């Protein structure tokens, strides 16, 4: 029952602009032990499986561009896209990997004009 | 090079039993954790269960009653079985892995669609 919440549910940005989307949980995701935040971010384009963008709240997955930056700790996290590109139009999900069941956020549908 | 491919039944009548196979290549299951996730437009994304490199298994508490996860390291396959199927269970079923040492930390499968009707 850790409840994951993404905001906003959808938003329209323009190319080159900086994008910020939030993800919050009802319990801290910080493992008092290795001090790691168990939170992942995924990008999903139409008719495709989502892809991991960031894990442990801030570590970029191999192959993921530098314009994607995860941040935060505890219960409030963020995914920033420093300078959004047209191909960044997708759905973004966050998933908590702290406790089972590893719940997902509702998603943020990012429209790039 | 690394690929997670899931196989399924396609359409299946309710109160029947589901049975899916996650076929892995490129990696060793002893070093990667495999999760089972399903997605649908109405329901969103849901975590079903997982099986750790060292054989430990976890389930979505709300679904444990009907689920059953297992693996076969020698064949690099992971299995999921779901009972008491209801039309409510239609979704795209995926196996996803996480571990260290590959080109990537995780690999999401292609998904297998389950149409309960
Ligand atoms: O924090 N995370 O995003 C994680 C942590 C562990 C894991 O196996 C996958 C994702």
């Amino acid at each position: 029952d850790v409840v994951m919440t993404q905001t906003p549910s959808s938003l329209a940005m323009s190319v080159g602009q900086k994008v910020t989307m939030s993800c919050k949980s009802s319990q801290s995701l910080l493992n008092i032990s290795n001090q790691k935040n168990y939170l992942a971010w995924y990008q999903q384009k139409p008719g495709q499986s989502p892809k991991l963008l960031v894990y442990f709240a801030s570590t970029r997955e191999s192959g993921v561009p530098d314009r994607f930056i995860g941040s935060g700790s505890g219960t409030d996290f963020t995914l920033t896209i420093s300078s959004v590109q047209a191909e960044d139009q997708a759905d973004y999900f966050c998933q908590q990997h702290y406790r089972a069941p590893r719940t997902f956020g509702g998603g943020t549908k990012l429209e790039i004009k | 090079q690394v690929q997670l491919v899931e196989s399924g039944p396609g359409l299946v009548a309710p109160s029947q039993s589901l049975s899916i196979t996650c076929t892995v290549s490129g990696i060793s299951l002893s070093r990667y954790n495999v999760h089972w996730v399903r997605q649908s437009p109405g329901k969103g994304l849901e975590w079903l269960g997982m099986i750790w490199g060292g054989g430990s298994i976890e389930y979505n508490p709300a679904l444990k009653s009907r689920l059953s996860i297992s693996k076969d390291n020698s064949k690099s396959q992971i299995f999921l079985k779901m009972n008491s199927l209801q039309t409510d269970d239609s979704a795209m079923y995926y196996c996803v892995s996480y571990g260290y040492g590959g080109d990537r930390f995780s690999y999401w499968g292609q998904g297998t669609l389950v149409t309960v009707s």
